[PDB]
């Protein structure tokens, strides 16, 4: 078992009608479990993963984000001008850590600045390393005040991976139910040749993989994947598509394998 | 570039006459200021829910709208988007495969 804790901070200037300026959405192993949002000022977990939360952790949760939410105030103010400013600006972290099956850990800490990266600070060398000759400005005011590296050596460090065992255990039985993709395929004809699409819905864990077989031999050199794109409800979508001949088109399978099912299920039109 | 990339599909594999949920994914774009609006035969779905705003490792924002919807045979699904990048909203029809 290898699990991650990541958190993912967007600051906007221009968010758009009625939409929080700062958000916070936090996942363990592709799974959203709590957000923040400026509108709200109040972390909350997402119940069907957590059910029996109690408010202390959640109203430290709260407490940090605001104070999040307020440095990325108080740098989309600055940096704009310090870059040379005029559109919309946005800002963005992402952090978390992951423990290694062994239980080794790894931190992560990044930002970005209108979407290119600005800084990141490197654990367990305890430096930064900066993306432009502007963000070294902000590197070297950091690491020679002293107090950053510490602080979020214990952050990433302790106080992540203590977060990430506790929402472990916690959500550990939406964490485990496995959900089998239910998986439809079809064909369209259109200036004489068939598209056949291989669409596997609402699957949980996200890990899934989808090929295309013709006479029992793979055909990836005329395949399209869509990708894996999320439901609302926290399971997944992916698909896969290929082109052919409408006389070969019973001779098509698409394959899928997902960890619910126990062989890989292959499917026709 | 950083235009909005965007997948239609229903949560549930589609069949007329059966409750469902309509999907609108949006991602790989920037800025995060978006309008994403679910329709039935142009008409804007009541009921329609927006993710947190969030984004990929490569930065680039992205969000899912969906609504509940019973899907008819006599009808065309499709998810309009405007964005800076856009000169126009895009239309995405939704595909059926009833
Ligand atoms: C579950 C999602 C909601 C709860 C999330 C928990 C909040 C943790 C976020 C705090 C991190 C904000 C720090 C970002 C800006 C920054 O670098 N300030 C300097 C510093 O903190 O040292
Ligand atoms: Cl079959
Ligand atoms: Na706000």
């Amino acid at each position: 078992g290898s699990h991650s804790l990541r958190y993912f901070l967007t600051g906007m200037t221009d968010p758009g009608p009625g939409m929080p300026r700062f958000v916070i959405v936090g996942y363990v192993d592709d799974k959203i479990f709590g957000t923040y949002n400026s509108k709200s000022r109040t972390a909350q977990p997402i119940v069907e993963m957590l059910p029996q939360e109690d408010q202390e952790h959640w109203d430290t949760q709260t407490q940090k984000a605001q104070g999040g939410e307020r440095d990325f105030d108080w740098n989309l103010n600055r940096l704009p001008e310090r870059y040379n400013s005029k559109g919309s600006h946005t800002m963005q972290m992402m952090f978390g850590c992951d423990i290694l099956e062994d239980g080794s850990i790894r931190g992560y800490d990044q930002y970005a600045f209108d979407g290119r990266d600005f800084l990141a600070f490197d654990m367990d060398t305890m430096t930064f390393t900066a993306a432009d000759p502007v963000a070294e400005i902000t590197k070297r005011r950091w690491e020679t005040e002293g107090t950053y590296a510490e602080r979020w050596k214990h952050e990433l460090g302790t106080v992540c991976v203590q977060n990430l065992r506790r929402y472990l255990e916690h959500g550990k039985a939406a964490l485990k139910r496995r959900v089998q993709p239910e998986v439809r395929v079809w064909g369209k004809e259109a200036d004489g040749i068939l598209t056949l699409s291989c669409h596997a819905h609402g699957f949980y864990p996200r890990p899934i993989t989808i090929s295309w077989m013709k006479d029992g031999m793979v055909r990836d050199q005329e395949t399209r994947w869509g990708g894996i794109v999320p439901n609302s409800d926290g399971t997944y979508h992916a698909s896969a598509a290929i082109d052919v001949l409408p006389e070969d088109g019973d001779k098509y399978w698409c394959r899928v394998e997902h960890a619910s099912l126990p062989q890989p299920g292959l499917f026709s039109w | 570039d950083l235009t909005p990339k965007v997948q239609v599909y229903s949560r549930f594999p589609a069949s007329a006459g059966t409750k469902n949920v309509l999907n609108c994914f949006a991602a790989g774009f920037h800025p995060p200021k978006i309008s994403i609006t679910l329709m039935k035969d142009g008409v804007p779905m009541e009921g329609a829910q927006y993710s947190d705003m969030s984004f990929n490792d490569d930065w680039t924002f992205q969000r899912l709208v969906h609504a509940d919807f019973t899907p008819s045979s006599g009808s065309t699904y499709a998810c309009k988007v405007e964005h800076e990048t856009l000169k126009e909203p895009q239309v995405y029809k939704w595909d059926p495969e009833f």
